């Protein structure tokens, strides 16, 4: 019984999760009032081990004390579950199907990572419409015009919404985006052959991206501190913490 | 015999270290950020 | 377990990269609205250690500030895996062939 | 058909005391890398201390279309084993159609 | 037994000072550039 | 000292471990076993160091 | 017996090996494939007892 | 009695202590060097 107890206790230190890349932050750049998301990179520190990031075990809190806010366990889902051959095919741009996820394979073992965080949100559009059955849908990705989006569904007006357009067989095509409630959710980035498991290997990276609701959306950080806590199950914790007081651009650095 | 005994302080001994460990990782990285 | 793990905590402090060399810009001239590619350089750190740069793991990242798009792993592909062997068989413009790995 | 919404920039080359040019068709921005100076071990995908290797990143449709001007492109490359080279740069304007920036 | 015990310590903090070297140069490797 | 040398057969040799854990354990007749256990990254040299 | 019983207790608390120097695993390198072998040298823990 | 019980132990905790020098000095040499 003592051995099994050190062996566990043994596991524990050998964590070691860290940050990598950098912390966005974006905003509407011209009026300053709005907060639509914010979406930073995060990997194990080396070879250690494999993390855990399930959504169902792992905590991560929002905070900022220059304004009295506190938001706990804002992690709710994760691309890592989602296997890229139902993903594949069911989007539709303009005249062919636009591929989202990418794949590798090397040394026997796949791999799977996305391009861009539009990519991964347009995958959990649909992941979540169809893949995880949900009552509410927390976010709804359109092409409609706002105006027509509030003809068509009342309820998709007290959301804030942010727009990114793009460019699928030479046409420009438009989106947009509509959250009803803060969450956060992750997606591959790169060398990360465990698909479906939701376990960063040792020395993978993997993506963050919090987006902001409305009832947070609506406040703009300046000269204030905020506090972003990844808690998993077992080991080290990670408190994101930076002080910033302007967008500078219609994206921010740190 | 002893070691019966050992056992119970070294467990504990661990979660100390443990705790002081990533409490270090995470105001370490907290100052370099 | 200890000692293995210090091994590695050691390796990983050691490695590290430079951008040797300058970067460059490709755009239509006269004209300034059309991106063409960038260009630049890469080595390790000094002689020190042996970076891995297959596309597998390693991922290349992209963002601009004004323009609002960020991007992740862009890195695909590389042409470390190819031997000089394949590359020079066949391959021309004119009715000789010509040899593109020295 | 579809080579229509690509990316196009061209480049001659004087093979044989003759003029060839030719046409580039790219509709993803990635990014490669190939060995450039002191490359022994090719095939592995390794890159040892005192190898330089290259790195080229082409834009595309989806990018290409703009041009960056007077704002901060950042690029950052992350091995699996080690810290992280993040490169920040900013672009007052581009000049010979081949800038240094 | 000081032996178990401070092998995991020992461990515990060489992996916390090598997250803090890691990020160390990583914000060294960014202001140079 | 004594020197110990595993030669991968057909059945095994055919693969490559990569980012895997990879365990020995030797037992006398009395006394503790060995327990050997190392996390193999990315293979190199040609004679791997780990 | 219970002499034999100590006899054989003590020695159960002092053999023990020990792995000494490192351990080498041999792959092709330019594609790595295959296996060819894994080696490395074993001793006992301190001057203590032989296995 | 726990005499002999308290000999045996105190042989076994001697040689895992002895054993965590003997990596202890290896990897500080390696690591310096």
């Amino acid at each position: 019984k003592a051995k099994s107890t050190i062996n566990k206790g043994e596991e524990t230190a050998s964590t070691a999760l860290t940050l990598s890349g950098s912390v966005l932050y974006a905003v509407n750049y011209p009026s300053n009032t709005r907060s639509y998301w914010i979406y930073f990179t995060v990997s194990p520190s080396s070879g250690v081990s494999s993390v855990e990031l399930s959504p169902s075990t792992t905590a991560i809190s929002f905070t900022a004390s220059a304004e009295g806010i506190s938001y706990s366990n804002i992690y709710e889902y994760t691309l890592l579950t989602v296997s890229p051959s139902e993903l594949a095919n069911q989007v539709y741009a303009n005249g062919q199907y636009l591929d989202l996820v990418n794949q590798q394979t090397n040394a026997g073992q796949t791999y799977v990572y996305y391009p861009n965080p539009y990519y991964a949100l347009l995958a959990l559009n649909y992941t979540l419409s169809k893949i995880d059955k949900v009552s509410p849908s927390p976010l709804y990705i359109t092409t409609t015009t706002p105006s027509s989006a509030t003809q068509i569904y009342p309820f998709l007006a007290h959301d804030n919404m942010f727009t990114f357009t793009l460019n699928i067989s030479g046409t420009l095509v438009t989106y947009y985006a509509f959250v009803n409630q803060t969450f956060a959710f992750t997606y591959p980035v790169a060398g990360d052959p465990l698909i479906g498991s939701a376990i960063a290997p040792a020395g993978s990276v993997i993506g963050v991206m919090i987006l902001f609701g409305p009832d947070l959306g609506s406040h703009v950080f300046q000269y204030q501190t905020i506090t972003i806590q990844i808690t998993p199950n077992i080991g080290s914790p990670l408190t994101i913490s930076e002080y910033v007081y302007q967008p500078e651009g219609s994206v921010s650095v740190i | 015999l002893a070691g019966l005994d050992t056992a119970i302080i070294l467990i504990a001994f661990i979660i100390t270290a443990s705790v002081l460990a990533y409490v270090a990782i995470n105001m370490g990285l907290f100052v370099t950020q």
